[PDB]
């Protein structure tokens, strides 16, 4: 059962999220428009590619701290 | 063959190991151990196909993974050992290991760049390649996102686990490995990489040197558990759906088994570790 999707403008930068050498997938989070890996954890909670030890509840929640992590940088593919 | 504790080193063995680690990252060899962690961490999921990650073989593909890049480092230098960071002991950020001799210091807070040490992205040393963002540069905010490192206390919490892993084998589970790696509990692994920061939050964590330095010491508190329980041993042993068992082998390398890699003292000792003592 996946979460719902969102869109905002965290930070200044656009954040979206919807259902859907990286792994299988469910569900989809761009920052930017540029796609950000995330991950599920058993637990419902998430990580991202750049936080990736650090599971936070929810895939806005991920996006938001990807935003926070990169400062102003553009995410690459 | 002997991996000492960081704060021990000499000044030639600070100066042999950052050498090494220098001219790994030249010659190209460094980054391709960059995307090897990537793509593992990234493909490791809790409900499908798990080997470096969240899931009982943490432990021995880190082991076989920093083995084979003290075989490259030792290529360069044969002197070279990789030491091992006892963050329980060296918790703040005026520990030796931050020192411009050796992997330098914090990120400064405009954009987390690490300005000394011989990774600064100034010494035009170490661009980082294998990234999920444009930025080039080696960052770190020692402390930023989490207070404080484990203590000695919450290790001893760790090493006390009796068994090594347990169903569902993964970052859901009970026992050791988990523990040890953090998903569950006191959390000492995953909060270490969270406390560097910068590229060590990261799938790309072996961008920051200090990521062998920090696998060193979790592998040598696997084998702290062994001495303590002699009698629990890697776990599942066979049969176990998307999970590598104890006589199956692991990825990338495929000719190896977490079997192969339980007794550390077929490749390498530490400067200390405590006998079985009750
Ligand atoms: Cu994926
Ligand atoms: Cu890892
Ligand atoms: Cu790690
Ligand atoms: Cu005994």
């Amino acid at each position: 059962a996946a979460p719902e999707s969102f869109d905002e403008v965290y930070k200044g930068r656009r954040i979206q999220g919807r259902p859907a050498h990286e792994h299988g997938g469910g569900y989809e989070v761009f920052v930017d428009g540029v796609q950000l890996h995330v991950m599920r954890n058993a637990d419902g909670s998430w990580i991202s590619v750049v936080s990736h030890y650090d599971p936070v509840p929810t895939p806005r929640a991920a996006a938001r701290a990807a935003v926070d992590e990169l400062q102003g940088a553009p995410l690459l593919p | 063959t002997v991996r000492k504790n960081q704060a021990t080193l000499t000044a030639d063995e600070k100066r042999r190991f950052v050498a090494a680690v220098l001219e790994l990252k030249r010659s190209g060899r460094y980054d391709e151990f960059v995307r090897t962690h990537n793509e593992f961490i990234m493909s490791d999921t809790d409900s499908g196909e798990r080997t470096g990650h969240r899931s009982p073989s943490f432990l021995p593909w880190h082991r076989r993974f920093l083995l084979d890049f003290e075989q490259a480092l030792q290529s360069v230098d044969s002197s070279v050992t990789l030491p091992y960071w006892d963050w329980s002991a060296d918790r703040t950020v005026r520990a030796s290991l931050w020192a411009p001799d050796f992997l330098g210091g914090t990120g400064r807070s405009t954009d987390g760049r690490v300005m000394d040490g011989p990774f600064a992205a100034s010494t035009g040393n170490w661009p980082i390649n294998v990234r999920v963002d444009s930025r080039t540069y080696l960052r770190r905010s020692l402390g930023g996102s989490v207070a404080e490192l484990p203590t000695r206390a919450e290790v001893e919490s760790v090493l006390a686990i009796s068994a090594y892993d347990l169903p569902p084998y993964n970052s859901a589970s009970e026992g050791f490995r988990n523990h040890l790696e953090g998903w569950r509990g006191v959390n000492l692994h995953n909060r270490v990489h969270v406390w560097v920061g910068g590229q060590m939050a990261t799938g790309v964590s072996p961008n920051d040197p200090v990521f062998w330095l920090h696998h060193a010491y979790v592998d040598k508190l696997w084998a702290e558990w062994q001495r303590r329980h002699p009698d629990s041993a890697y776990v599942p042993t066979g049969g176990t759906p998307d999970v590598v068992d104890l006589n199956e082998t692991m990825k990338p390398w495929n000719t190896v088994r977490p079997a192969d890699l339980l007794d550390h003292t077929a490749y390498y000792t530490f400067d200390a570790l405590e006998h079985h003592h009750h």
